[PDB]
C-alpha cells in the first residue's frame, strides 16, 4: 500500500511491514588449512633456508679441521633471530588481517563494496524505490545500479536466489521475500537493516463501505497475536588451520627411527 | 529549549514537529499547536467509560489533528481514526554492550583452539618417549630438531594470534535472540511493569514469550521495574536487560554507548497521526503521510 | 561533477646476505688458523 | 635431578607465555599506533568524536553550511547546531 496506489481503492492499515533489505551470500570462512605451517613466508625462502641450514652444517664440518667458530655460531644466532622473528611478523599479518576485516556491512558499505554487486529484481518496485532516490546513498547505488552494466538488475526473483548463492551478486529485495528465501535455505544472510518501509495489507475498494470494519477486525488480529502465530507457522522456516605442524612432527619422528635403524645396523 | 522566551508554534521542536510542520506544508493546513490537557497520551478510561487524554480530546473533538507518538491499539482506533503508521514500533531487547575485561585462567592459553593445546600436551609427551626409545648422536640430533621446530612454529602462531586478538577486539559476547535471553537465567529478563510491554509479553501466547510471561512473573517484585528511566538504571547497573519500545531504544542506544540493542522488534505496533471518528482530513493526512516515507523525507526527519 | 566523473622473498633477503657473508668470513679466519 | 627438571620446566613455560604475549601486546599497541588515519576527509570529520567542526559563528561560511543539501554538510550543520556548547 503505497502512494499512488492509495489513492484509487483504499487500504487497510498494514498486514504485515515490508522493508528493502540485501540478501547476500554468507562469506565462506577462509582459506583453509592445513599445510598452513609455512603459510607466513614465500616458499622459496623456505627453501633457501633449508639450504642455508645445509650451509651451516657445511661450515661447521669444514670447522672440523674456538672463536672462529664461535663468530659463525654468532652469525648463525642473529640469523635465526631474524627470521623468525619476521616468521612472528608475517603471522601476525595475516591473522591480524583476517580477523580485522569486517564482513558484515552496512547499507552505505554495500554500496562502497568492490567484490560485492548490488541489484534488484530487473525493473520493478525496488528498482523504483532506489529510482527516485534522494538519499545520496541509495542515490550513488542507483548510480552503481545503472553503471556496472554487465548484469546488475538481473531478472527474476528465483533468479535472484540464483545470483546470491551463485556468485557475489546480493539481492536487494522485499524483506518478507528475504524472510521466506533466508529461512528456508540457510546459506544466504540478511546484510542490512530495513532501507525504506512500506506495509502490504487488505485493500478494499474505492472509498467503500469496508475499509473501516475489516482494518479494525485486522488490527485486532494483530494484537491478539493471531497474527504473529499465522507469521510463524506458514511463513517462518587457531586450530587445524596450524595442523599441519602435528603432520611434520610425526614426519620427523619417523625419519629419526629410520636414522635408530641406521645406528643399530652400524653397531 | 532555548535562550529567549517564545510560545506556540515556536514552543516545539525534535520530530513530530518536524513532521507537522512538513504535513501541515504538503497539507496546506494552519498548524495552531497545543499541548496535551491530562498529559498522558492517554486511554480508554475504562473505568469511568470513557477514553482519557489526547483520546478523549479527539473524541471531544477539539483539537482537529493528534500529532505525537500515539499508538493505534484495536482498542484505540475503535473511538478514533487513525491512519496508516507514521513509524512502526515494537518491543525490542536492551543490554549492555559487551564491557570489558572478560578474564579468566584461560586468557593465558586463550589463542589457540584449546585441542591444539591437548595434542600438543600429547606430543610432548609422545616425542619424549620416542627419546626414551632412542636408548637402544644422530637420532638425538635430529629430534631435538624436529621438536625444536615444533616448539617454534607453535610459540610463534600462538604469538600471532595473541597479536590479532589484541588488536581485532570483536567481542560480540553476549545472547543476542530472544528466545536466547528467555533460555537462560544468568541473564535477567526485565521489563516495565504495567504498561505495553507487559501486556504484550503477558496477553500473548507465543512460546518464547511464555517463557518470558514466566521469568517475569516469577521474580515479579524484584526484576519488574518502575520507570522507563528505572530501566535504562537497571541495565547500566545490572546484568537487567530490558524489553522496552522501540523508540525509546533507538533514542537512548544513540545517546550512551554502553547500552545497547540486542535482536529485532518482538511484537510489532503502528504509531502515527489520527484524528477525530470520521473526519474527511483523516485520508488525505494518510496520502500525504505515505507520500512522505516515499519521499524519504520521514526518514531524514 | 561527482556523478558523471567518480568511477568506481626479497623483502627478508638481505638478511640472507649476512650469513653468506658471515661464513665467507668464517672460511677466511679458519684457513688463517690453520696457515 | 628430576625435581629440579620439572620445576625449570615450569619455569621455561611461564617466561615463554611471558614473552609470547608481552611481544603481541607491543605488537598490538605499534599496529594500532600506525593503524589510526591522523588525516581525515570530509565525511570523516564528520564522523569525528574528538575533533570539534566549527565556523567563525553566522556568517558566509555558516550560510553554505546552512543550506546544504549534501548529506555529509546537512549532517555537519547538524552537529554545528547540536554540540552548540562549544562550536560556532
Amino acid at each position: 500500500i503505497t502512494a499512488e496506489r492509495e489513492k484509487v481503492i483504499d487500504f487497510s492499515k498494514p498486514f504485515m511491514t515490508l522493508g528493502i533489505s540485501i540478501l547476500y551470500r554468507v562469506h565462506m570462512g577462509r582459506k583453509p588449512g592445513y599445510f598452513s605451517f609455512l603459510d607466513p613466508f614465500s616458499p622459496a625462502v623456505w627453501l633457501f633456508m633449508l639450504l642455508a641450514y645445509l650451509a651451516v652444517s657445511v661450515v661447521l664440518f669444514l670447522a672440523a679441521r674456538a672463536l672462529s667458530t664461535r663468530i659463525v655460531s654468532g652469525v648463525w644466532w642473529a640469523f635465526t633471530l631474524i627470521i623468525i622473528s619476521s616468521y612472528t611478523a608475517n603471522l601476525a599479518a595475516f591473522l591480524t588481517v583476517q580477523r580485522m576485516e569486517v564482513p558484515v556491512e552496512s547499507a552505505d558499505d554495500l554500496a562502497d563494496q568492490t567484490n560485492i554487486e548490488y541489484g534488484t529484481i530487473h525493473a520493478g518496485s525496488t528498482m523504483t524505490f532506489f529510482q527516485n532516490s534522494r538519499y545520496q546513498t541509495y542515490q550513488r547505488m542507483w548510480n552503481y545500479m545503472q553503471s556496472k552494466q554487465p548484469s546488475v538488475f538481473v531478472k527474476s526473483t528465483e533468479e535472484g536466489i540464483a545470483r546470491v548463492l551463485n556468485s557475489r551478486y546480493a539481492f536487494l529485495l522485499e524483506s518478507t521475500m528475504n524472510e521466506y528465501h533466508r529461512r528456508l535455505n540457510c546459506n544466504l544472510t540478511q546484510i542490512g537493516g530495513l532501507l525504506d518501509t512500506k506495509g502490504y495489507g487488505i485493500g478494499m475498494p474505492l472509498g467503500s463501505p469496508f475499509r473501516d470494519e475489516i482494518t479494525l477486525a485486522i488490527l485486532q488480529l494483530q494484537e491478539n497475536n493471531r497474527l504473529e502465530i499465522l507469521k510463524r507457522k506458514w511463513w517462518e522456516g587457531g586450530m587445524e588451520n596450524i595442523g599441519g605442524i602435528f603432520v611434520v612432527l610425526i614426519a620427523g619422528l619417523i625419519i629419526a627411527v629410520f636414522v635408530a635403524v641406521m645406528e643399530f645396523i652400524y653397531k | 529549549k532555548s535562550d529567549k522566551p517564545l510560545y506556540g508554534n515556536d514552543r516545539f521542536e525534535g520530530y513530530c514537529i518536524d513532521l507537522l510542520r512538513e504535513l501541515s506544508t504538503i497539507l496546506g493546513f494552519t498548524y495552531e499547536i497545543r499541548l496535551v490537557e491530562d498529559g498522558k497520551y492517554g486511554a480508554q478510561d475504562d473505568v469511568n467509560g470513557q477514553w482519557n487524554g489526547m483520546v478523549r480530546e479527539l473524541i471531544d473533538h477539539k483539537a482537529d489533528l493528534a500529532v505525537a507518538p500515539l499508538a493505534i491499539t484495536y482498542v484505540r482506533e475503535k473511538v478514533i481514526d487513525f491512519s496508516k503508521p507514521f513509524m512502526t514500533l515494537g518491543i525490542s531487547i536492551l543490554y549492555r554492550k559487551p564491557n570489558g575485561t572478560n578474564p579468566g585462567v584461560f586468557s593465558f592459553l586463550n589463542p589457540l583452539s584449546p585441542d591444539i593445546w591437548m595434542y600438543v600436551l600429547l606430543a610432548y609427551l609422545g616425542v619424549s618417549v620416542v627419546l626414551f626409545v632412542i636408548a637402544r648422536a644422530l637420532s638425538t640430533r635430529i629430534v631435538g630438531g624436529i621438536w625444536w621446530f615444533f616448539t617454534l612454529i607453535i610459540i610463534s602462531s600462538y604469538t600471532a594470534n595473541l597479536a590479532a586478538f589484541l588488536t581485532v577486539e570483536r567481542m560480540e559476547s553476549p545472547i543476542d535472540s530472544a528466545d536466547d535471553l528467555a533460555k537462560q537465567t544468568k541473564i535477567e529478563y526485565g521489563a516495565v511493569e504495567d504498561g505495553a510491554t507487559m501486556t504484550f509479553f503477558k496477553k500473548s501466547k507465543i512460546s518464547t514469550y511464555d517463557k518470558m510471561w514466566a521469568f517475569m512473573s516469577s521474580r515479579r517484585q524484584s526484576v519488574l521495574v518502575k520507570s522507563n528511566e528505572e530501566g535504562i538504571q537497571r541495565v547500566l547497573t545490572s546484568d537487567y536487560a530490558f524489553l522496552m519500545e522501540s523508540t525509546t531504544i533507538e533514542f537512548v542506544t544513540q545517546r550512551n554507548c554502553n547500552l545497547t540493542q540486542i535482536g529485532g522488534l518482538i511484537d510489532s505496533k503502528g504509531y502515527g497521526v489520527g484524528t477525530p471518528m470520521g473526519s474527511p482530513y483523516r485520508d488525505k493526512i494518510t496520502i500525504a503521510i505515505l507520500q512522505l516515507q516515499e519521499e524519504g523525507k520521514l526518514h531524514m526527519m | 561533477k561527482e556523478k558523471w566523473w567518480r568511477g568506481n622473498v626479497q623483502n627478508i633477503g638481505g638478511i640472507f646476505i649476512v650469513l653468506a657473508a658471515g661464513l665467507v668470513l668464517s672460511v677466511f679466519v679458519a684457513v688463517g688458523e690453520f696457515l
